[PDB]
């Protein structure tokens, strides 16, 4: 039994956390947060070994656990680092686990490199937490599929060599809904009838409208069989590690705020963080963000972890964060509302920031009312309610 | 008991929703966006002419003479369409205060501009965290006023700001016209995405009979801002409610309307709830107000303010979604709208505070 | 408009105050804390006019406004007062809309007296929430039906002279019902007492061939559903007082006021104090104006609104509760009976009590559907 | 990194488990109602009889030597079926702080004891609201106890008492026989319905010998009673939490499970979180004091006991229905344990103000 880091994993932060602080300077983050840099940097965390840091050796990896992978995302989201998350922990693993040789030997040294970038094409305008529901289709002509269709919130497009697309196979035989039988094709950005359009966000994150206009790629660009990609797009047979809410960036505006109100006077001359409420505030904020902490370190030791808990670290993560940075901001007072770049902005804005950047979390990566229907069937044995 | 409002405070208030739902499309919300500066010309000029201004403020500085309810009615139909104009800074505000203290001088030039709607009146009841008051030293004929106040509503855009600040005598509320010397404003990016100024005081000089008053004109001026911000929040979150309810009778999943999954629908419930708090706590400061000891009802709706703020604006994004997030729809402006207000409040705990203290002080 | 009470309404108040303090005497408290004294006390707030306050002047009522209605709610609650609040505001109205002309002479002056006591027999184990699912049943046998079955809760047995009962009359699950009157004295009929943890006891009853003549049906046979379920609106909102949340509220922070914490500084002088009731109180105050509201616009309120209260202020409760227990401290968990109880024990015997009404009434999760529904428009889950 | 425990604890849990659930049957909870004190004087024998006093207790006192980890483990399988057995107060506190800090006079008669099970310690940590600490007086050679205690758990059914009193010299803890002149235990009636005392001490003797030690008595007494009261809430909870689960997978209700509503569903997923949030930091809060700050830890994972005791309690109650508060069912009594565990915490503010100032007082 260990609740803590053992020293190698403390040598981990240690380097990470100077790694980043030299990657993620201030200029470089002006850079990449504004509308050359981004591929850069990636390229040079993939020369770095970064990457691949997770993957197993066979594959050019370092064969690192779950743990240091934790650590890992950790890092970059105290640094702001835009590490590919879904191309290096789910694009990869996948191509691993049911991949050809060709795509295997292709695709994988070129992103752990850094060279070669992905987005992911899942969800469209009627597809979004029923993914089930996609219709973007792909037709067999000769040795290619044609691909008709448009996804929604494709994000990093701009970046992408490559698309990571769900099809619907065999549109022709109107097979039930309920089988979910559809495929992934790797698609170049280069192919012919194929755009985008960018779409913006109050959040922060920009992304985009992709559109697919009788594009052919070959068949060899399949990923897994023909209708069997349901399990390759949702980690149905856990090929990937546990998708984590870090609470990295609770803990680091706690932290700053908390530092703050050490060091700033209210009216009658006394430090801000000597009010109770102040207090009281801030000791929410600690306590619960330990629960994230502790749930998601269970989860990356436990690498399988019940589908029940990686649910329930989700919701409660998530949740989590709309609650603490409101807690947060109740502190900050005047300031609270200062956006990043405003003058008067304290603690460079973060937790403004992060207070609406939050906000897409909830209802990505499985919203939460089907997270906690999970919890429920799964921990609780309870029957469906749909 | 009688929960009905005023006659006048229908009017107003229909006829406000009639010409914020004329101006106020998508389309025109996107256009706001592109200002550097988001105040609402076209639809400041449609109620100057209207005669939504002259309505409710007093007849001392040429209006019609009604009150705080009819003020209530027009903010909460401002709310519906985030409107970005200074009717409450300037209008209910400002010349409010120059109405009830100031002297005939400040009435009559600058109260009467403010509710023609020719100049633009502004409060600046904030400062910067971990700084002191505004200080006022006496000269021979006036004051010269130096320090800084933050989160000035429309400040960029403002005509003069009534400031407070500490004298010899005591605390007094100053008028501060923009181009005084040493007086310089500088725009801020908050939440709301609002006009919204920093107000630097350099040695601004003033004369005498730019003092509106003492200690109580800060005190009314707060309580007002209080009960005032509720009113527009409650339009906000109102509205915001309607359209995440018909969304969700709208958008399908799973082959059924998001709206058809009872756990939406509960929480969509509770939204109805807390929006309806709201409401009835404003009903009854206002009502309070008027009579003209408002003290803790005006928190209690401002405390509502904050925690339905919070919960609601939560509850619109999440069950749109994508939606809810995307600048193409209107759905994002209310979160933001509704997250200004909440924190311009002092958020749920700072209400809290006023109250408790109020309970602490008072025998049980 | 006015957010208070008219002159009429507060002397009404002023008057209850006054009234109950009179009739509810620490002798009379302490006995009812523990034919007898529950009896006695119904009959007299029959005879002095109480139990039919808001019944039409047509059957001998006062005629009153659901205003004053929700006052004598409001006062009764400040009291303890045990009014039979179902009997005079569900039974007796019942009987006026849809009883014969016998049923009416019979019952309405003796419930107004206070002389003649109701149960309601609704529920049963299989019926709950889903009270359309209950099986006991009523066949026809000559001018009388013949009754079996059982029902669960059914509170204040040991005083009833009748069940007000609802039977299946017809093997849709919802038109089979009626309502039949069935006197405690008749043979066949049995209960066993239920205590819970809440504080009140109740029961179950049981009907095993049990004869009533048909003219103890109130209503038409297979129409009764409409009136077990206020289809129709004969009866007013049923209301959830914040009276006893204030009261609670009142005393705690009077307790604070008196009291020093570590150091000799009051106990409410601390921050966190002042927030659990600052927020006590900001809360409370959402329940009495929704509930001042709805009985105003009695003068029908939206179903949207009488959920929202109901569930509003049922919820509330468990959140108040709570926030005051934390500021007693160390007293918080003592009993009413207890050595060292603080302020009687009152906000632990609340804690306790407020647990039955947010499934009782309609459970607050159907009346968050039935908010959705009529008062945003969505769809049926 | 291991979340797992020992598999001491593991097999201790599952003995417990065997043992409550063959004696704590719904007909044995209710003959326990009945009694005057409730102490479940058949289980505390089983308990005995199979060695679980003595397993997870020090050698010096004759136990077997497993620590913290492993009374934790008993102390949520106790939990499970609410025991009424003062294996906290007796064996994990009083016993516990003779050993580590009690002089071996102390340990083998009184400390040796309570680990055999032939007498009951219990510690008095808690003051009446509005009340000073326990005075000790210097006599000497040995004290006069002076004061107050409430909530002392099997207070009424107690052989002795640990009691923190201040001296000249500074806080103390003092070990104080039922049975010494000048000390009156008097029955509570609470929430939870246990073995509660409070204890009046009017110029109780004590020789020197009785003083356990200073000032970390206490704390460590603090520390170890909120943790060993968040362990036997995880028990209360969980079990609490799969009772419901089972009872909504079963009771019908519009012809299908209750459990089938989303609601319902939603509102038992956020339980199973907030359980899950008491198992994980309790899990820190006891390995970190099994290393040995930990007060820190201790104080989170007793927020959480307080806080999903609340919200899981009350979910409990309402989605059982009647049968939640029927007393002809199990159900109701863990509302009520949990309950008086929350309070008996500070609450859930309690718990937060403790890790406050720790925020407050190091810097960040
Ligand atoms: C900025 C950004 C970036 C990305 C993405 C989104 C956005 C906004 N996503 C897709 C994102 O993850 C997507 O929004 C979700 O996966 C959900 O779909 P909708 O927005 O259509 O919500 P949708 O309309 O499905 O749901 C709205 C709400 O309805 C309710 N609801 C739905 N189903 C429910 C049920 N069964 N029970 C109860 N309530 C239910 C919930 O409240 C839900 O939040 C994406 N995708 C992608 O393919 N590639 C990418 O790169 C990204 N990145
Ligand atoms: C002390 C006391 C006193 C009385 C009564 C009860 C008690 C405990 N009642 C009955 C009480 O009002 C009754 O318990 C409720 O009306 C609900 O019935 P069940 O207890 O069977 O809960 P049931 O098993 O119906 O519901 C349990 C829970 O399941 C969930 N649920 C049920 N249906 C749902 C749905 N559609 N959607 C989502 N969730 C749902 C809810 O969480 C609900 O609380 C009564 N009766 C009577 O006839 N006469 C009387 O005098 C009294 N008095």
């Amino acid at each position: 039994m260990r609740i803590s880091y053992t020293p190698q994993q403390e040598e981990l932060r240690r380097e990470l956390r100077s790694y980043f602080a030299t990657l993620m300077t201030p200029e470089r983050r002006e850079a990449l947060s504004s509308v050359n840099v981004y591929r850069e940097t990636i390229a040079q965390m993939g020369r770095d070994g970064w990457l691949a840091l997770g993957w197993p050796k066979e594959y050019g990896g370092q064969g690192r656990s779950a743990m240091d992978q934790l650590i890992f995302t950790d890092e970059a989201a105290i640094a702001g680092a835009p590490v590919p998350f879904l191309t290096i922990n789910s694009v990869a693993p996948t191509i691993m686990a049911y991949g050809t040789d060709e795509q295997k030997r292709f695709f994988l040294p070129r992103i752990a490199a850094g060279d070669l970038h992905f987005s992911i094409g899942y969800s469209e305008p009627g597809a979004g937490t029923d993914l089930a529901n996609l219709r973007t289709t792909a037709v067999r002509d000769g040795d290619d599929y044609v691909v008709n269709g448009q996804k929604m919130w494709t994000s990093l497009i701009q970046y992408a060599d490559y698309v990571w697309l769900a099809v619907r196979t065999n549109p022709e035989s109107s097979g039930a809904k309920k089988h979910r039988g559809i495929s992934v094709l790797i698609v170049p950005t280069t192919a012919e009838g194929f755009s985008w359009t960018p779409v913006h966000t109050m959040a922060g994150p920009d992304t985009s409208a992709t559109y697919y206009s009788d594009v052919r790629v070959p068949v060899a660009n399949r990923v897994g069989e023909e209708n069997a990609g349901w399990k390759l797009v949702t980690n149905q047979l856990n090929h990937e590690r546990v998708a984590l809410v870090s609470p990295a960036p609770i803990f680091g505006c706690l932290r700053e705020v908390r530092e703050w109100a050490q060091n700033t006077k209210d009216a009658g001359g006394t430090r801000l963080i000597d009010s109770e409420w102040v207090q009281l505030n801030l000791a929410r904020v600690h306590a619960k963000a330990e629960v994230l902490k502790l749930i998601n370190w269970e989860l990356a030791s436990s690498q399988g972890p019940s589908p029940a808990d990686a649910s329930a670290a989700k919701v409660f993560g998530t949740e989590l964060a709309t609650e603490a940075y409101r807690l947060l901001m109740e502190v900050l007072g005047t300031a609270a509302t200062l956006r990043q770049n405003s003058p008067g902005a304290l603690l460079r804005g973060r937790v403004e920031r992060m207070h609406r950047a939050c906000l897409i979390l909830t209802f990505g990566g499985g919203t939460n009312e089907v997270q906690r229907d999970i919890i429920g069937m799964v921990a609780l044995g309870l029957p469906r309610a749909n | 008991m009688d929960f009905t409002t005023t006659e006048a405070a229908q009017d107003l208030g229909g006829l406000v929703d009639t010409i914020v739902d004329a101006v106020c499309t998508p389309e025109h919300q996107r256009e706001l966006d592109k200002l550097e500066q988001r105040f609402d010309r076209e639809l400041w000029r449609k109620l100057i002419d209207a005669g939504i201004l002259s309505s409710a403020a007093p007849e001392s500085l040429g209006g019609d003479g009604f009150g705080v309810l009819e003020q209530v009615a027009v903010l909460v139909a401002l709310g519906h369409q985030l409107a970005a104009v200074p009717y409450l800074e300037s209008v209910v505000l400002a010349a409010g205060a120059l109405a009830r203290f100031g002297s005939p001088e400040l009435q009559q030039g600058w109260g009467v501009s403010a509710v023609s709607g020719d100049r633009i009146l502004t409060v600046a009841l904030d400062g910067e965290m971990g700084e002191g008051p505004v200080q006022a030293a006496g000269t021979g004929h006036g004051y010269r006023l130096t320090g800084t106040r933050t989160q000035v509503g429309y400040g960029p855009v403002a005509d003069a700001f009534l400031v407070p600040a500490e004298t010899d005598s005591g605390a007094a509320v100053f008028l501060v016209a923009a181009g005084d010397p040493g007086v310089a404003v500088t725009a801020l990016a908050t939440t709301g995405l609002g006009s919204v100024g920093h107000l630097e005081l350099n040695g601004a000089k003033v004369d005498a009979a730019r003092r509106v008053g003492g200690t109580d004109v800060a005190v009314w001026l707060g309580t007002l801002s209080t009960l005032s911000r509720t009113a527009f929040q409650l339009g906000v979150l109102e509205r915001g409610l309607q359209m995440t309810a018909e969304y969700a009778r709208t958008r399908e999943q799973f082959d059924r309307p998001i709206g058809s999954f009872q756990a939406v629908g509960q929480r969509l419930a509770d939204g109805y709830i807390d929006v309806k708090g709201l409401r009835l706590t404003l009903t009854q400061a206002a009502w309070r107000v008027a009579e003209d000891p408002a003290d803790i009802d005006v928190a209690t709706a401002g405390f509502w303010a904050a925690e339905a703020g919070h919960r609601v604006a939560h509850t619109i994004v999440h069950v749109h979604g994508g939606v809810g997030v995307d600048t193409d729809h209107p759905v994002h402006r209310y979160f933001l709208a509704a997250k200004q207000t909440e924190f311009a409040l002092g958020g749920a705990t700072g209400q809290l505070r006023r109250i408790g203290r109020e309970l602490a002080e008072t025998p049980a």
